[PDB]
C-alpha cells in the first residue's frame, strides 16, 4: 500500500518475491538438536546437506 | 411407496413390448406424420421466397452454405445450380393463377421437397407461419367479438355468408340489410372492425393467399407434426426398458441411477428422430450406441464437483488399467515414473493429471473422536488479518502522516504524489512535476533529499520499528 | 418525525412464509450451471454455484478478470465480467436463487409430523404424496358436476369422469395441483363454514376435532401468508463461502456437502427444462419432476425420505436442516459453546499465602493474556516507539516489561473456573498475582467451593476486557463478594481440612501439660509463653480478656473478665475482631463450630471484616497444624481387644441357626435374614467397640491419680474435628469392615471379617470388588443424571427474574417445623429464616405486635420469635407473589451471597434451578435422584389413591362392573358425583361417611395434580417441597425450601378457563395472562364475565416446552417442528427473554442488562 511503499523508499529495502516458510522452534519449547532427516522426491535434486 | 425407482419400474411396466413388425407399424406411421407436415410446408409461397430471399444472402458472402441446407434428395458448384432449378419453377407458377394454375403449383412444391435444410432455418419457417398464423388469429378474433359480443349478433347466421371470404365487404355492409333484429345494429362498430381488416387482407398480399387457405395448411401441418410426436412418443415408451438395461452398467460411476437412466432416456429420444427402418436395422441395436452415447457423454460431463474435459476422464481410465498387469506383475506396485513410460504423453504430467483427478473430501468428513468435530472445523481463515497487523496499520497512517507534517509542504505533497498515499493511484514523476509548473530533474531532486531528511535518527527512530 | 430505512439497532424478529417474489428480492442471480470452478485455474465459474457476479470477488476490493485491481474501484461492475469489486465478505452474505420449471413442495411443510399442507387442506397426507408422485389424479372447483373438491380419482376413473363432463370442472395431479388447491382454498369463505358447523351439530366427538381446525386456520389468515408459498416456484442458494470449497494440503480440495446436494436440484431441473422443450412423453417428464422433488428434498432434510448418501463416501451428505438440527437443537448454543479468545488453562495447585481476593498467575500466562493491554500501555509511556516494537519487544521479552505488566494487572481481575460449573460459585472473580512457574495457584478456602481438588484438576482462565466486565468481575463475581452459598445461607468458604485441624488440635485441652493452672495478663503474653517453650498449647489456664458486644444501639460496649481456658484458645483470640464474645472460641473448635463462628461474623459485623478474618483463620490453621506434627502411622490405628471375641460370638449363633435350619427348626429364607441380621448386629458391637477404646482409651494423670480425656490419637483427631473421615469409614479400618452384596444385591450372609489395618483374603477382596465398581458405575452414571436433571430444572426457569418491587399482596404459605414422625427433622428458625412475613405476628397473648406485617425475619428477628413459643408462620412466597411474569422481591427473600434482600433483577430461576441441581451428585440410586425426578415431572404414581371430589355424604351405586361405581352427595349442593373406582382395590374410606373433599377415599400415594385440584394451590406446594425436601435431607444436604418453591411456581404457570366472555373456555393458557385480563375486565369493557379458570399443575419438561420465544424453543426442542410450527403462523419473536438474548448476542435481559432492556422495553409502543 501507498503507505508500505514510501516505508520501503525510506529505508531501502528490496521487498522479496518470496515468503517465508521456515520450520521455526515452538514458542516455549527448548532443547538440543539431536538427528536430522531428509526425505526427498524421487528427482529433486539433493541439495548439499542432504 | 415412494423412492423414486419404485414409482418409475410402475409407471412404464404398464407399457407393453413392440413386435418385430410392430415396430414398423409405428415407424411407418412417423414418416407418414413428418411427409404431410414436409408437404404442409411446400405449400407456403412465402416460405419459397424466403429461400430465395435466403440464398441470395448466401452468395452474397452474407451467411456460409453450412447455414442453410444440410444437402438435399440428390458442392458450392451444384448448390448454385440446384437453386436456379427452384428459382425457374417458382416464377412459371407465380404468374398462372389466372384455377389453372393447380397444375403447375403442385410442381413448385416437388422441387422444394428435396430439400434437407438445416433444423435452425426450418423451425423459423414454421414459427414464422404459425406467426403469420396469429397475425391472422388476432384479426379473425376482433371481427367476432366486435360483432357477436358486442353489437349483440348470432354466430349462427354470422357465419352463413362467411365460409368463403372473410375478406370482402359481404358480411360487413351487406349483411345489415337482411332487416334481421341483429342486422342494423352491426353499424356502430364499423369504423373498429373494417380499419383492422387492413392487416387482414395484407396477409393475403405477402403471404399471397386469402385468409381461406391460410387455415388449412398450418392446420394439416398441426396435424402432421401432431401424428409425428404422438408417434416417436409411443417408440420411446417401448424402449425405456432398454435404457434402463444400458445405465445398469454405469451406476458406481458417481451418478445416480436415475441420473443416469434419464441422461440415457434422452440418447433413446435422440435415437427416434434420426432412425430409418428401411436400412434394416434392429432398432434395439442402432439405439444403444445414441443411449450409451447419452450416459458416459454425461457422466463425463456433470459428475465432478470440478468439471473436467473428456480427454482428461479418457487420459486418467488409462493409468488404472495400467496399474492392473503391472500391480501384481512389478509385486508391489509400478513407481510414479513407471505407468509414465507406458503413457504416450510427456509422463512428468501424470502428477499434474493425478493431483486434479481426486475428488474433493467432505468438509463434513467426522474425524476422530467422533465429537462432531468435523474436518471442516479445523479450516482456519487464512484471508482474515490478525488484529495485531490491523492495528499496526491504523498507525501506520499516523505514523506516516506525522513524519510528513514534519517535513515542508511541498515535500509532503511531491512524497504523498510519488506513493498512493492518502490518494488515490500514485502519479509519474513527470506528471508531479507538471503539476507544479516546475518541472523534471528538479522535483526528482527534491524527492531523493527528502527520504534522506527520514533516514538519520529522530525522525527515523519511530519508522524503524516497522520492519522486522 | 422520519421513521428510517437503514440499518438501525433493531429489536423484534420476524418469521413467516417466503413468496418467490420475495426469495428473489433476495437473489442476486439466478445460478443456472452445476459448475463450481474452473478445474485449472481455480476461479469460480461464472454462472455456477460459486460466481463473481452472482455473489462476490473471490479475494479483496479486486474484479476477477482483473480489469479493475485498483482499490479506489468500489461501485464500479467490471464491464467484462459483471462484477462490483468490494471486500470478499459479500461472498459470505448475498444470497442467489434457482427458478424451477415445475413447482415443487417443501418436506418440512409437507412432513412435519402434523402435516401442514395436509391439515390446512383437510386433506390426508398418504393421498397427498399419491397425488405428488403422479399416482393419481385429484379434483379441484369441482363446479357443479359429480364430485367432490378434494375427491381423489385414478386414471381410468379421471377419463370416465371426463367423457361427461368436459369442461366446468378440472383436475390436475402433482404439485402444480396442490398449489391450485392452496391458491383456490378461500380461508374466509371456509372460516364462516366452519363457524356455523360448531354451533350446529353439537358433539364433543364432532366439535373437539372442529375447534382445533378453525382457530388454526384464521391464525394463518390473520398471520398474512399466502397458502400457495408452501410449494416452491424459486428455491434460494445459500452464500458460497458458508459451503466453501477452500483448498488444503497437498493441494487436494475440500467443500461443504450442500455443493453435491445443490449441484444435484440444478442438473435435474436444467433437464427438467430441456425436457420441456423437446417435448418428451408424459413418462419421462413425469420421472423428472419426481426426481427433482426427491432432490430437492434431500437438499432441505435429508432423512424423510430414503436417506441419499453422498458421492464415493457412504456416509449420507449433510442437509440445511442438519446445519441447524444437532444435539441438542442448536449447535451454536448448545454446549459447546463457541471458543472464546483470552483465555488459557493449567493444572492447579494451592497457594495458601494467597489472600482471600487473589490467585496465583503464572508469568508467561498473564503475559499471552495481556498481550493487547501491554502493547497500549508500553506505548503510553513511550518505552516503545509504536505497537509493532511493542510487539518486538515483548517477543525479545526484555526485562522492562515485567515492571509494565505489573501495572496492568494491578487492578485488572481474571475469571477462574473448573470444569464442572454447577452453580454460580463455579466461575469466581480473582486478583491477580504473578507467579514464577507454570501451574495455577488458587486460595485454599475455595476448593470447596469448585469441589476442586488438586488431583490434577485443570482449571480455565478468562480475562474480562471491557470496563463493564472488569466491573461486573469486582462486584458480582469477585471472590469476597461470595462467601455464603446462595443455595443456602450458610457460609461456602468454611475452612476446609488441613486448617480445621490445626485449629482443632489448637483449642483442645490436655489434663496436664506446661503451664497448667498458671494466669496471664492477654492473649499477647499467651503466646509468648507458647513459642518460648514454657506453655503447651492445650493446658488448662485462667488468663484476662477484654470481649465484646455492641449490644448497645449500633454500639460496643466493652468487657473484661477472668475466662477459663486454655492457651491456644487464648492464643487464637487475638484473630476474633471487636464484637465477638469469647465464648465463640472457648470451646474445642471442631469443622462444625468453626463454620458457624464464620457465619456469625458475618451477619453481626458484615463483610469486610469476616473475609478478612476468614484469611486469618486459614493461615494460623495451617500455620499451627503444621507444629502440631499431626501424622498417620500403622499403630495409630487400634482395633479392639475384644474383636475376636465378638467374631467368634456372632460366629457361635449362625451355627446355632444353622443347627435351627438342618433340624427344620426354621425355614430356609428364615435362615438367610436370620444370620444376616447377627452379622449386621456383631458390626454394630465392633464399631461401638473401637469407637469407645479409640475415643476416650487415653487415660493421663494430673498430679492425683488416674483419669481419662478424649484421644490424642492421631487419626481420631482428623474425625473428631471434622477435617477428614467418618465413623463410618474408620470403622472399615480398625473394626471389621461391612458385608458386601453380591452383584444381585442380596447382601451375603458371611460378611466382611478382617478390616484394612489386617490383610484382606483372596475371597474377600474379590467380593469387595462389586461393591467398588458398582459405586463407581453408579456415581459416574449419577453424574450424568445431575446433568440432565439441572438442564431440564434451568430449561423450565431461565426466564424467571426477580422484575416488581412488593406485589403487595398478603398472600404467602404458612410455616411449621417438619416435625417428621419423631423430634424436629429441621426447625422453623431455618424454615423462615430471610424470609418476609405475610402478616403480622401475635405472642401467645395478644395486643401484642411481635414482627409488624412483612418484615424480613433476620437473625434477630428469629431468635425474638424464637424467645417466644411462636409454633407457626405465614410467609410469602415466590408461588403466591402477586407480580406477573416475575417475583417482587418481597415475595422471594433476602438470600444471597450477601445477606441483603434480594436486589431488583436478579436472574434468581437460574441459581434457583443451579443451587437445586449441583448437590444431587450425592443422592442414591422409594427413595434417591430418581425420586426427586418423579416428583418434578408431576408423575402419576403406580396405584394412587383417590381422594373426595367434594364434600358431603357419600355411598356405594350399582355392583361390581369391573367397577363399582361411588356416589358423593351434599346437602344443599347439587348430588351429582358417581365415580367408578375398582372395588378389587382396598378402601378405607368408611361407607357411611360424609367425606371433606381432599380427605383419603382409600390408601397408597396420590397424584399431585390431585392435590393441587382437590386441596388447592398452598397444598401441593407444601407436598412437593416437603417431599423433595425429605429426600435431600435424608443425605445431610441444605437446600433452602425457596429455590424450590420457585420451580414449583414453574410447575403451574399454566391455566384451564371455565367462565367466558372473552377467551376460548377450555383453553389452557398462562395465568398470568388470565390474570392480568380478569383486571381488565373487572372494571373495563364488559365484565363478560369472567372468566374462571383452574390452575394446572405441568412437570417441569412439559411446562418448559411451553415458551413464548420460538428462538428459545428452537434451541433445546425438536428444532424442525419448532421452525415450522413457528414460520405459519408468521410469529414475532419480541425476544425479552434470556434465552434468546444470548443466541442474538446482546444483553441479556437481566442482572446488568435488565436496566437497559427495561429502559428499551418501554422505549417500545410509545412514540
Ligand atoms: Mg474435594
Ligand atoms: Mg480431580
Ligand atoms: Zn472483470
Ligand atoms: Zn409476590
Amino acid at each position: 500500500t501507498p503507505e508500505e511503499k514510501l516505508l520501503r523508499a525510506i529505508f531501502g529495502e528490496k521487498a522479496s518475491d518470496v515468503k517465508d516458510s521456515s520450520l521455526r522452534v515452538p514458542n516455549g519449547v527448548s532443547g538440543t538438536v539431536i538427528d536430522v532427516q531428509v526425505f526427498t522426491r524421487d528427482g529433486v535434486e539433493k541439495d548439499k546437506r542432504a | 411407496t415412494t423412492d423414486p425407482v419404485r414409482m418409475y419400474m410402475r409407471e412404464m411396466g404398464t407399457v407393453e413390448l413392440l413386435t418385430r413388425e410392430g415396430e414398423i407399424d409405428i415407424a411407418k406411421r412417423i414418416e407418414d406424420g413428418i411427409n404431410q407436415v414436409q408437404c404442409s410446408v411446400a405449400e407456403y409461397p412465402e416460405a419459397i421466397t424466403y429461400l430465395l430471399e435466403q440464398y441470395d444472402r448466401v452468395e452474397a458472402e452474407e451467411a456460409r452454405l453450412s447455414d442453410l441446407i444440410t444437402g438435399f434428395v440428390d458442392d458450392p458448384e451444384l448448390a448454385r445450380e440446384k437453386f436456379a432449378e427452384l428459382r425457374a419453377q417458382y416464377v412459371v407458377t407465380r404468374d398462372t393463377i389466372k384455377a389453372t394454375a393447380q397444375e403447375e403449383i403442385l410442381k413448385l412444391s416437388e422441387v422444394f421437397k428435396q430439400f434437407r435444410l438445416v433444423p435452425k432455418q426450418f423451425d423459423y419457417l414454421v414459427n414464422s407461419m404459425r406467426v403469420m398464423m396469429d397475425r391472422v388469429r388476432t384479426q379473425e378474433r376482433l371481427i367476432m367479438k366486435l360483432c357477436v359480443e358486442q353489437c349483440k349478433m348470432p354466430k349462427k347466421n354470422f357465419i352463413t355468408l362467411f365460409t368463403g371470404n372473410e375478406t370482402s365487404d359481404t358480411w360487413f355492409n351487406a349483411a345489415i340489410a337482411m332487416n334481421k333484429p341483429w342486422s342494423e345494429k352491426l353499424h356502430d362498430v364499423s369504423e373498429e372492425v373494417h380499419r383492422a381488416l387492413q392487416k387482414l387482407q395484407q396477409i393475403e398480399e405477402e403471404t399471397g393467399l386469402t385468409i381461406e387457405q391460410v387455415k388449412d395448411i398450418n392446420r394439416r401441418m398441426s396435424i402432421g407434426e401432431a401424428k409425428a410426436r404422438r408417434a416417436k412418443k409411443e417408440m420411446v415408451e417401448a424402449n425405456l426398458r432398454l435404457v434402463i438395461s444400458i445405465a445398469k452398467k454405469y451406476t458406481n460411476r458417481g451418478l445416480q441411477f436415475l441420473d443416469l437412466i434419464q441422461e440415457g432416456n434422452i440418447g433413446l429420444m435422440k435415437a427416434v428422430d434420426k432412425f430409418e427402418y428401411r436400412r434394416g436395422y434392429k432398432f434395439s441395436t442402432y439405439a444403444t450406441w445414441w443411449i450409451r452415447q447419452a450416459i458416459t457423454r454425461s457422466i463425463a460431463d456433470q459428475a465432478r464437483t470440478i468439471r473436467i474435459p473428456v480427454h482428461m476422464i479418457e487420459t486418467i481410465n488409462k493409468l488404472n488399467r495400467i496399474s492392473r498387469q503391472m500391480l501384481q506383475e512389478m509385486g508391489r506396485e509400478p513407481t510414479p515414473e513407471e505407468l509414465a513410460e507406458r503413457m504416450l504423453m510427456p509422463e512428468d504430467k501424470i502428477r499434474k493429471v493425478l493431483k486434479i483427478a481426486k475428488e474433493p473430501i467432505s468438509m463434513e468428513t467426522p474425524i476422530g473422536d467422533d465429537e462432531d468435530s468435523h474436518l471442516g472445523d479445523f479450516i482456519e481463515d487464512t484471508t482474515l488479518e490478525l488484529p495485531l497487523d490491523s492495528a499496526t496499520t491504523e498507525s501506520l497512517r499516523a505514523a506516516t502522516h506525522d513524519v510528513l507534517a514534519g517535513l515542508t509542504a511541498r515535500e509532503a505533497k511531491v512524497l504523498r504524489m510519488r506513493f498512493g498515499i492518502d490518494m488515490n493511484t500514485d502519479y509519474t514523476l513527470e506528471e508531479v512535476g507538471k503539476q507544479f509548473d516546475v518541472t523534471r530533474e528538479r522535483i526528482r531532486q527534491i524527492e531523493a533529499k527528502a527520504l534522506r531528511k527520514l533516514r538519520h535518527p529522530s525522525r527515523s527512530e519511530v519508522l524503524r520499528s516497522f520492519l522486522d | 418525525l422520519k421513521a428510517q430505512t437503514k440499518t438501525e439497532e433493531f429489536d423484534a424478529i420476524k418469521i413467516a412464509l417466503a413468496s418467490p417474489d420475495m426469495i428473489r428480492s433476495w437473489s442476486f442471480g439466478e445460478v443456472k450451471k452445476p459448475e463450481t470452478i474452473n478445474y485449472r485455474t481455480f476461479k469460480p465459474e461464472r454462472d455456477g454455484l460459486f460466481c463473481a457476479r452472482i455473489f462476490g470477488p473471490v479475494k479483496d476490493y479486486e474484479c476477477l478478470c482483473g480489469k479493475y485491481k485498483r482499490l479506489k474501484h468500489r461501485g464500479v461492475i467490471c464491464e467484462k465480467c459483471g462484477v462490483e469489486v468490494t471486500q470478499t465478505k459479500v461472498r459470505r452474505e448475498r444470497m442467489g436463487h434457482i427458478e424451477l420449471a415445475s413447482p415443487t413442495a417443501h418436506i418440512w411443510f409437507l412432513k412435519s409430523l402434523p402435516s401442514r399442507i395436509g391439515l390446512l387442506l383437510d386433506m390426508p397426507l398418504r393421498d397427498i404424496e399419491r397425488v405428488l408422485y403422479f399416482e393419481s389424479y385429484v379434483v379441484i372447483e369441482g363446479g357443479m358436476t359429480n364430485l367432490e373438491r378434494q375427491q381423489i380419482l385414478t386414471e381410468e376413473q379421471y377419463l370416465d369422469a371426463l367423457e361427461e363432463f368436459g369442461d366446468e370442472f378440472d383436475a390436475k395431479m402433482g404439485a402444480e395441483a396442490i398449489q391450485a388447491l392452496l391458491k383456490s382454498m378461500d380461508l374466509e369463505q371456509e372460516c364462516e363454514q366452519l363457524r356455523e358447523e360448531l354451533n350446529e351439530t353439537n358433539s364433543e366427538t364432532k366439535r373437539k376435532k372442529l375447534t382445533k381446525r378453525i382457530k388454526l386456520l384464521e391464525a394463518f389468515v390473520q398471520s398474512g401468508n399466502k397458502p400457495e408459498w408452501m410449494i416452491l416456484t424459486v428455491l434460494p442458494v445459500l452464500p458460497p463461502d458458508l459451503r466453501p470449497l477452500v483448498p488444503l494440503d497437498g493441494g487436494r480440495f475440500a467443500t461443504s456437502d450442500l455443493n453435491d446436494l445443490y449441484r444435484r436440484v440444478i442438473n435435474r431441473n436444467n433437464r427438467l427444462k430441456r425436457l420441456l422443450d423437446l417435448a418428451a412423453p408424459d413418462i419421462i417428464v413425469r420421472n423428472e419432476k419426481r426426481m427433482l422433488q426427491e432432490a430437492v428434498d434431500a437438499l432441505l432434510d435429508n432423512g424423510r425420505r430414503g436417506r441419499a448418501i453422498t458421492g464415493s463416501n457412504k456416509r449420507p451428505l449433510k442437509s440445511l436442516a442438519d446445519m441447524i438440527k444437532g444435539k441438542q437443537g442448536r449447535f451454536r448454543q448448545n454446549l459447546l459453546g463457541k471458543r472464546v479468545d483470552y483465555s488459557g488453562r493449567s493444572v492447579i495447585t494451592v497457594g495458601p499465602y494467597l489472600r482471600l481476593h487473589q490467585c496465583g498467575l503464572p508469568k508467561k500466562m498473564a503475559l499471552e493474556l495481556f498481550k493487547p493491554f501491554i502493547y497500549g500501555k508500553l506505548e503510553l509511556r513511550g518505552l516503545a516507539t509504536t505497537i509493532k516494537a511493542a510487539k518486538k519487544m515483548v517477543e525479545r521479552e526484555e526485562a522492562v516489561v515485567w515492571d509494565i505488566l505489573d501495572e496492568v494487572i494491578r487492578e485488572h481481575p481474571v475469571l477462574l473456573n473448573r470444569a464442572p460449573t454447577l452453580h454460580r460459585l463455579g466461575i469466581q472473580a480473582f486478583e491477580p498475582v504473578l507467579i514464577e512457574g507454570k501451574a495455577i495457584q488458587l486460595h485454599p478456602l475455595v476448593c470447596a467451593a469448585y469441589n476442586a481438588d488438586f488431583d490434577g484438576d485443570q482449571m480455565a482462565v478468562h480475562v474480562p476486557l471491557t470496563l463493564e466486565a472488569q466491573l461486573e468481575a469486582r462486584a458480582l463475581m469477585m471472590s469476597t463478594n461470595n462467601i455464603l452459598s446462595p443455595a443456602n445461607g450458610e457460609p461456602i468458604i468454611v475452612p476446609s481440612q488441613d486448617v480445621v485441624l490445626g485449629l482443632y488440635y489448637m483449642t483442645r485441652d490436655c489434663v496436664n501439660a506446661k503451664g497448667e493452672g498458671m494466669v496471664l495478663t492477654g492473649p499477647k503474653e499467651a503466646e509468648r509463653l507458647y513459642r518460648s517453650g514454657l506453655a503447651s498449647l492445650h493446658a488448662r489456664v485462667k488468663v484476662r480478656i477484654t470481649e465484646y458486644e455492641k449490644d448497645a444501639n449500633g454500639e460496643l460496649v466493652a468487657k473484661t473478665s477472668l475466662k477459663d481456658t486454655t492457651v491456644g484458645r487464648a492464643i487464637l483470640w487475638m484473630i476474633v475482631p471487636k464484637g465477638l464474645p469469647y465464648s465463640i472460641v472457648n470451646q474445642a473448635l471442631g469443622k462444625k463450630a468453626i463454620s458457624k463462628m464464620l457465619n456469625t461474623c458475618y451477619r453481626i459485623l458484615g463483610l469486610k471484616p469476616t473475609v478478612i478474618f476468614a484469611d486469618q483463620i486459614m493461615y494460623t490453621g495451617f500455620a499451627y497444624a503444621a507444629r502440631s506434627g499431626a501424622s498417620v502411622g500403622i499403630d495409630d490405628m487400634v482395633i479392639p481387644e475384644k474383636k475376636h471375641e465378638i467374631i467368634s460370638e456372632a460366629e457361635a449363633e449362625v451355627a446355632e441357626i444353622q443347627e435351627q435350619f438342618q433340624s427344620g427348626l426354621v425355614t430356609a429364607g428364615e435362615r438367610y435374614n436370620k444370620v444376616i441380621d447377627i452379622w449386621a448386629a456383631a458390626n454394630d458391637r465392633v464399631s461401638k467397640a473401637m469407637m469407645d477404646n479409640l475415643q476416650t482409651e487415653t487415660v493421663i494423670n494430673r498430679d492425683g491419680q488416674e483419669e481419662k480425656q478424649v484421644s490424642f490419637n492421631s487419626i481420631y483427631m482428623m474425625a473428631d474435628s471434622g477435617a477428614r473421615g467418618s465413623a463410618a469409614q474408620i470403622r472399615q479400618l480398625a473394626g471389621m469392615r461391612g458385608l458386601m452384596a453380591k452383584p444381585d444385591g442380596s447382601i451375603i450372609e458371611t460378611p466382611i471379617t478382617a478390616n484394612f489395618r489386617e490383610g484382606l483374603n483372596v475371597l474377600q477382596y474379590f467380593i469387595s470388588t462389586h461393591g467398588a465398581r458398582k459405586g463407581l458405575a453408579d456415581t459416574a452414571l449419577k453424574t450424568a443424571n445431575s446433568g440432565y436433571l439441572t438442564r431440564r430444572l434451568v430449561d423450565v426457569a431461565q426466564d424467571l427474574v426477580v422484575t416488581e418491587d412488593d406485589c403487595g399482596t398478603h398472600e404467602g404459605i404458612m410455616m411449621t417445623p417438619v416435625i417428621e414422625g419423631g423430634d424436629v427433622k429441621e426447625p422453623l428458625r431455618d424454615r423462615v429464616l430471610g424470609r418476609v412475613t405475610a402478616e403480622d405476628v401475635l405472642k401467645p397473648g395478644t395486643a401484642d405486635i411481635l414482627v409488624p406485617r412483612n418484615t424480613l425475619l433476620h437473625e434477630q428477628w428469629c431468635d425474638l420469635l424464637e424467645e417466644n413459643s411462636v409454633d407457626a408462620v405465614k410467609v410469602r412466597s415466590v408461588v403466591s407473589c402477586d407480580t406477573d411474569f416475575g417475583v417482587c422481591a418481597h415475595c422471594y427473600g433476602r438470600d444471597l451471597a450477601r445477606g441483603h434482600i434480594i436486589n431488583k433483577g436478579e436472574a434468581i430461576g437460574v441459581i434457583a434451578a443451579q443451587s437445586i441441581g449441583e448437590p444431587g451428585t450425592q443422592l442414591t440410586m422409594t427413595g434417591g435422584l430418581p425420586r426427586v425426578a418423579d416428583l418434578f415431572e408431576a408423575r402419576r404414581p403406580k396405584e394412587p389413591a383417590i381422594l373426595a371430589e367434594i364434600s358431603g355424604i357419600v355411598s356405594f351405586g350399582k355392583e361390581t362392573k369391573g367397577k363399582r361405581r361411588l356416589v358423593i352427595t351434599p346437602v344443599d349442593g347439587s348430588d351429582p358425583y358417581e365415580e367408578m373406582i375398582p372395588k378389587w382395590r382396598q378402601l378405607n374410606v368408611f361407607e357411611g361417611e360424609r367425606v371433606e373433599r381432599g380427605d383419603v377415599i382409600s390408601d397408597g400415594p396420590e397424584a399431585p395434580h390431585d392435590i393441587l385440584r382437590l386441596r388447592g394451590v398452598h397444598a401441593v406446594t407444601r407436598y412437593i417441597v416437603n417431599e423433595v425436601q425429605d429426600v435431600y435431607r435424608l443425605q445431610g444436604v441444605k437446600i433452602n425450601d425457596k429455590h424450590i418453591e420457585v420451580i414449583v411456581r414453574q410447575m403451574l404457570r399454566k391455566a384451564t378457563i371455565v367462565n367466558a366472555g372473552s377467551s376460548d373456555f377450555l383453553e389452557g393458557e398462562q395465568v398470568e395472562y388470565s390474570r392480568v385480563k380478569i383486571a381488565n375486565r373487572e372494571l373495563e369493557a364488559n365484565g363478560k364475565v369472567g372468566a374462571t379458570y383452574s390452575r394446572d399443575l405441568l412437570g417441569i419438561t412439559k411446562a418448559s416446552l411451553a415458551t413464548e420465544s420460538f428462538i428459545s424453543a428452537a434451541s433445546f426442542q425438536e428444532t424442525t417442528r419448532v421452525l415450522t410450527e413457528a414460520a405459519v403462523a408468521g410469529k414475532r419473536d419480541e425476544l425479552r427473554g434470556l434465552k434468546e438474548n444470548v443466541i442474538v448476542g446482546r444483553l441479556i435481559p437481566a442482572g446488568t442488562g435488565y436496566a437497559y432492556h427495561q429502559d428499551r422495553m418501554r422505549r417500545r409502543a410509545a412514540g
